[PDB]
C-alpha cells in the first residue's frame, strides 16, 4: 500500500480530462488566480448594446458624443484649446447635407409639442419669444408682422426707415409701391405718401400748402385748405378763425348766399353776428355797417358837393329887351334902368364851376 | 398882380377838361393870353380886392374871392386892399386904368 | 525509491485542496487560459457607476441618450430614416408633464448666469437677442415693448396695422381704446385717432377740414383752422399768408381792433403795412386807400350829380302882378312888358329833373 | 508496473511548471470555472478610450455628462427633485470664465455654417428668426434695426414711446437729439419734432396754428398757413376754398396784382370768375359789382342830395335900387312896385340849408 | 314826330316814381294822352328843333335839347331843323299849327 | 306854439356847426332868444300855418313847411290852420299881433 499513498496523492490533483470541473471551490480559484477585479469590473461594465448608469460620464480630452447613421450625423463636443482660449464653446452639430437640423420638443403625457427648430436658414420659434434684453436685427427688412392678408414690416435701408406693406396674399414678401410713412434717418423728417387722417386737433407751427399756379377758373382745383363737407344752402360754416380777447373773427359763409368776414363778440348770446363784410351770390361786397375808404377821390368826382350864388354884378342900364348871361339869375334892380345879377355855381370835387344855361 | 383880360369861353383842350365838360357841362373860360380861368383862381391872393370891368373899363363886379366870379365876357384884375380901393362899388360909377378912378 | 519518483511527480501537480494557490506563475496561467484580452477589456471598461473617457462615444443606430427619473425625463436622439430623409434632425426632449423645460446657463468662477429658458409656451431669452437675419412674427400682436407703466405694441390684424397701448400696470396686456396711429394695409392711408402735434412745418398737397354746418353764432365752434394763441390786444397776428414776387398778403388782425387783409411790399423796412382792408371792432369795413366798385348804382341814386338852368322862355307880357311858375327864376326882361324865365334843373342818377318851388 | 499506474495517473494531472498550458480544452475550463459571463461582458464592454454603441445610455439618477478640460467645462444634466417638481429642467452649462459659450452649426459636405451662438450677454442668431408667437422685449430700447449708416429703434420708456435714430456710423448706439415721432403712452397723442411732409390730403377735425404776436411788419414771419410755392406774377393761385351747393368761394390772388375773395359758379365754363372783391397792389379795395354798406353816413355827409327853391316872399315895394337878400333870387313882380323872391336851398345829409350869396 | 300836348303835373303812378317823389320831390309831368314827360325825353331826336307853345299856340320856348324844358302847363312838338324853322325865336311873334307861321 | 323872433345870422358855436360852415358855407341863423333856426325846424307841427313877418309885423311869407323858409332878418310864428288864417296871403295886406288881422 506504499504506492496507494502515491495513487491517492495523484488522485487529489486536478485532472486534465476534467478541465477544471474538479476544482472544489471555484470562486476561491478565481480569487487565487488574481481575477476577482476582472470579474467585478466586467460585472459593472457598461455594455455596448445599451445600458443604465448610476454615475456620470466625463470626457477628459477633445472627444465627441455622436450619432452617426446613413453617412449623416449629430454631434456634441467642447472646443477649448487652453484656459485662456478666447473662442471656446460647447457645440452641437448636424451633417452632412445641410438640411439635417435641430429640434426641441416637450411631452405632456402622450402629447408631443415641438417648441423650436433651428435650420440652415432660420431659427423657427413655434411659441412666443420673450426677450429680457433688446431685440435687434441687422437686416434692412428688420422687423415684420406676417399675419393674414397683408404683411407689415419696417425697413431701414441705412438712409431712410420705411413702414412697408406687401401685396395681398404675400405677407412674407417684398414691399409694394405703397409708402404710408417714412423717416429720413439723417434729418428726422417724417413723410407720408398716402395721405393722413387725424381725429381731433392737428397742431403745427406752420402749415405749408403745396400751392398751385394757373388760370382763374382753375382756382376751383388749386391745392388749398378747404372744407371737406359742403356748406348747406342757407346754413352757416366758418373755415378759419382768429380769437381776440373780447371777440372772434371768422372767414366763412352762408351756403349759396354769402362768403366773407364775420365778427362775433364774446358777450353775444342771441343767434347772429356782430359784424359782417362779405360777398353775396351776385358778386357784390356788403357790409353790415359803414364802408370807410381812406381816399374818396373816385366818389368825390361823381357828385355835386355844394351849390351857391356867386358875386353880384350890374349890367349896363339899357334896352327894352334884356337876357341874363349864361349861368346867371336876376337878383336886383337899379332905376338908365340897371339890373343886378348873380352866377349860380356848383362845387364838384373841390372846385367851384359856373352853371351853364341851356 | 393877377390880371386876366377878355376872358372868353373856348372848347376844352385836354382830356381832363374834356371829361368835365362831357360829364358836368363845364364851360372852360380862357383869357385873351391863353390862361385858364378855373386853374388860375388858386394863384389869387386871399385878402386882395378882385375887380371885374367891361371892355369900356367900367367896373361891374367886385369881390375878395375870385372863385365867386363868372368872368365870361369881362376882365379880372387883382388890386391891393386899400382904403382908396374900398370906396369903389359894383355900380358904374368907377372905372379901372392901372388903379381905381372916381367917375 | 521507484515510487518516490511517482510521489514527486504527483507532488508537482496542482492540488485540488489549494484551489489554484499553488500555481507558480499566475499571470502566465491567465495568459495560457486565453483570458488576457478579457483582463485587458475589463480593466479598460467604462463602469456603470460613473467614469472618465479619453475617447468619444458614437451611437451607430437609432439610440437615445436619456436622463430618466421620477417618471420624467430628458432625452437626446437623432432622427434619420435614410440619407435622403427630408425631415431629419437632432432632437432634445423633456417629459412628461409639459412643464419640464430646457435651460442654458454659464458659470464665471462660482457665479451662475442663466441665459435662456425654453418652455411649453415661450422661449425666454434672458439676455439680448441679436439677429443677423430678419425678425418676423406670425402673430397679430407681433412686436411688443413691455417696459414700465404702459406697454407698446404693433398689431397687424391682416387688414390694418395699429400702434397699440396697454392700460397702466398691464404692459403685457391687450390694447385699450386708444388709437394713436394706424395704417390701412390695402391703401397705405395713415390715420391718427388722438390728435397730432408737429414742431416746425407741416407740408401737404391739400388740407381738408372736417367742416361743420349750423347757426351763425356756432361759427365760434365750427371745425376750422385757427390760432391756438389769442392775438394780444393791440398786437398784430397773421394766420394766413400768400407770397407774391414783390409783396406778401396776409389775413390777420390787430388784437380786439382790426381783422382782414394786409399787404406788405418786400421793399418795406419801417414798421407798418402797405395796404389794409379790414373790419374794425364795430363791424365797419375800412380801406387805407380807395374802395372802387364796378357798379355805383346804389351811390348814384343818392345824390345830385349836376345842376343847371334850363331853356329860356318868355311869359305873356301882362299884369301888374306876376309869379314865376314852379321851379323857375327870372332871367330877363322885354318891354306889353314881358319877362324871361328859366327852370332850375337837377341831375339825379343820369336824368335831368325840374326843381320844385315850395 | 503497479507504480506505472500511479505514474500515469500523476501524468494525467495539471503540471505546476506548465501554468495551465497543459489544459486540453481551455474554453471549457473557463466555462467550468464560472467565467463565461465575465468573458462575455468584457467582450461587450464599452472601452474608456472610445467606442461605438448599438443601444442607448440612460442615467437613472442625478448624473452629468461632462467635457472637462483645462479647468473649464461643458455639461448636460437633468434637474428634477420629484415628479411634482415645479422647476424641473434639462440644462446645458459651460464654465468657468464666463466666456465659454454655446454654438449650433450644420455641415453640407465639407462646408460648415454656424447658425446660432449663445453667450453671456446675447443670443446671436446668425440666420433669420421666425417666431410663430409674439415677439416681446422687456427692455426700453426694445426693437432695433441696425442696418447701414444709421440705426433705427423704438424706445418705450414706460411713459412715452419714441421712434429713435442713432448718429452716423453708430447704428448699435444710443439715440441722438432727433425726435421724428413719439407717442404719449397715457393719452395716445402723437407728436413729431422734425416736421411732417404729406403727399395728398391731410384731413383733420381742426388745424391749430402755433400763432404769433408782434409788430405789423412781422406778419411776414408770423406762424401761419401759407403757400410754399409763390404765386407767379399775373398768374392765379387760391389758398383757401369753401364749396357751396352751386358755387365755390376762394381766398387767393393774381400774382403781384390782386389778393382777396373770388367766386366761381359751378356752371361757369369760360375762364374767369363770377365775383371779385380784392386788394390791388396799391392797397385799394375793388369789387367787380356793387359795394353796399348798411350805413351811408360817411358818404351822405359829403354831397348835395337835393336842391330846391324855398317859399316865395314879397319885399316892401320900395326904392329905385334893390338887392335880393343872401341866397335869394327874383321870382316875380307886383306893381309901390313890389318884387317876389325865393331862397335857393340845398339838402345836405337830410337837412335843408339856405344857399349863401357871395 | 314827337308831340306831347297839355303836359300837366300828376301824382306818381308807380313805385319807382313814388320813391323819386318821396326822396327828391320829383314833380311827374304827363301829357293829356297819358305819356310821362321825363321818360319820353330819350325818344326825341338829337338834332331836331323842339317847340314849346301855349294853349293859344304862341311859341314861348325853343331848344334842341328837350331835357332842358319844363313843359308844365304847355305843349311840346318836335319839328325838323330847317331854315324855315330856325327863324322862329322865343318871342311871341311866331305860332304853331302843323308848322311854324309868321306872326 | 313855435315862435322865433328877430332871427339873425351869427357864427357857428359848436364843432359840428363849425364843420358845416367850413365845408358847406352854412350860415347859422339864431332867434333873438338864442334858438338855432335849423335845429328848431323839426319842432314845428306838420299841418299848421307858419308865418313870416317883418319888424313892422307885415306878413311877407306864408308856408306849411318851415324848412322852406329863410328867416334871416325876419320873425317866424306858428299858428293853427283855420279858415280865418287861410285868407292871409304873402302880400302886405295882412299883419300879425297874436293872430292875423285884416289890413
Amino acid at each position: 500500500k506504499a504506492v496507494k499513498i502515491a495513487m491517492d496523492n495523484a488522485n487529489a490533483r486536478l485532472a486534465k480530462d476534467r478541465n477544471g470541473a474538479d476544482i472544489p471551490n471555484k470562486p476561491l480559484f478565481i480569487q487565487n488566480l488574481g481575477l476577482q477585479e476582472t470579474v467585478n469590473r466586467a460585472r459593472n461594465a457598461v455594455q455596448k448594446n445599451g445600458d443604465t448608469l448610476s454615475g456620470g460620464l466625463t470626457f477628459e480630452n477633445d472627444s465627441i458624443l455622436a450619432w452617426i447613421r446613413n453617412t449623416d450625423w449629430a454631434k456634441i463636443g467642447f472646443k477649448n484649446d487652453a484656459d485662456s482660449d478666447t473662442d471656446s464653446y460647447m457645440w452641437f452639430e448636424t451633417g452632412d447635407n445641410g438640411n439635417e437640423y435641430f429640434k426641441w420638443r416637450s411631452k405632456q403625457s402622450t402629447t408631443t409639442k415641438d417648441l423650436m427648430n433651428l435650420k440652415w436658414d432660420a431659427l423657427s420659434v413655434l411659441v412666443n419669444a420673450i426677450v429680457n434684453g433688446e431685440v435687434i436685427s441687422k437686416s434692412a427688412n428688420g422687423l415684420r408682422i406676417a399675419y393674414g392678408n397683408y404683411g407689415f414690416f419696417i425697413r431701414n435701408d441705412g438712409s431712410n426707415t420705411y413702414f412697408m406693406l406687401t401685396n395681398s396674399g404675400d405677407n412674407m414678401g417684398t414691399y409694394n409701391g405703397l409708402r404710408p410713412l417714412w423717416i429720413n434717418n439723417a434729418t428726422g423728417a417724417v413723410s407720408m405718401g398716402r395721405g393722413l387722417n387725424v381725429s381731433g386737433d392737428t397742431l403745427s407751427d406752420r402749415f405749408a400748402i403745396n400751392s398751385s399756379n394757373g388760370m382763374w377758373i382753375q382756382m376751383r382745383d388749386n391745392n388749398a385748405i378747404f372744407g371737406k363737407n359742403i356748406v348747406n344752402t342757407d346754413s352757416a360754416q366758418a373755415l378759419l378763425r382768429q380769437n381776440h380777447a373780447d371777440r372772434k373773427f371768422m372767414i366763412g359763409g352762408l351756403g349759396n348766399k354769402q362768403f366773407g368776414i364775420y365778427m362775433i363778440n364774446n358777450s353775444r348770446t342771441a343767434n347772429g353776428t356782430d359784424g359782417q363784410a362779405y360777398m353775396d351770390n351776385n358778386g357784390n361786397w356788403l357790409c353790415g355797417a359803414q364802408v370807410i375808404p381812406g381816399n374818396y377821390a373816385n366818389f368825390d368826382s361823381r357828385y355835386v358837393r355844394d351849390v351857391r350864388l356867386g358875386t353880384q354884378s350890374l349890367t349896363g342900364g339899357l334896352s327894352r329887351d334884356y337876357k341874363a348871361p349864361s349861368g346867371h339869375v336876376i337878383t336886383g334892380f337899379h332905376t338908365d334902368d340897371k339890373v343886378y345879377i348873380r352866377p349860380v355855381q356848383k362845387n364838384i370835387n373841390g372846385t367851384w364851376y359856373n352853371v351853364a344855361s341851356a | 398882380m393877377m390880371h386876366l383880360k377878355n376872358i372868353k369861353s373856348e372848347n376844352p383842350k385836354t382830356k381832363e377838361q374834356y371829361q368835365l365838360t362831357k360829364n358836368f357841362d363845364v364851360i372852360w373860360l380862357w383869357s385873351e393870353d391863353g390862361k385858364n380861368w378855373y386853374e388860375e383862381v388858386n394863384n389869387f391872393q386871399d385878402d386882395t380886392i378882385k375887380i371885374v370891368y367891361d371892355e369900356n373899363n367900367i367896373i361891374v363886379a367886385i369881390t375878395k374871392d375870385a372863385s365867386t366870379l363868372n368872368p365870361e365876357g369881362f376882365s379880372v384884375v387883382e388890386i391891393p386892399d386899400i382904403t382908396a380901393n374900398r370906396r369903389a362899388d359894383d355900380s358904374g360909377k368907377w372905372m379901372f386904368k392901372d388903379g381905381a378912378v372916381v367917375k
